[PDB]
């Protein structure tokens, strides 16, 4: 499983300013968390899939 | 009679470089002040008469 993300440099500046959060870490904090949720869903999904 | 024509020159000496840069005038023509937001706002405060 894999995922990608595309953030512009100027967005990193604006997000670092104004609000005050690093634009880079959020996408890493989103993609990695999202993938783990899907796998954690797939394990649950298979159980109901295979249940009698 | 061995003249200078018999001898062969080597790498010519590099006496001088020559770059071309304009006499940039913008630190003197305008008033500069760095902004910490992507949108910069100027306040115009004016004094009026009863006739505005």
């Amino acid at each position: 499983r894999q995922l990608k993300a595309a953030y512009s440099i100027e967005l990193a500046q604006d997000l670092r300013a104004v609000h005050g959060m690093d634009a880079d870490a959020e996408l890493s904090g989103i993609l990695a968390t999202e993938i783990m949720l899907e796998i954690n869903r797939e394990v649950v999904d298979w159980i109901n899939y295979s249940a009698q | 009679s061995t003249t200078t024509n018999s001898n062969s020159i080597g790498r010519p000496n590099l006496v001088a470089l020559t770059r071309a840069t304009t006499k940039l005038i913008y630190s003197d023509i305008v008033a500069t002040q760095r902004t910490n937001q992507p949108v910069a706002a100027f306040y115009g405060i004016k004094y009026l008469n009863p006739d505005n």
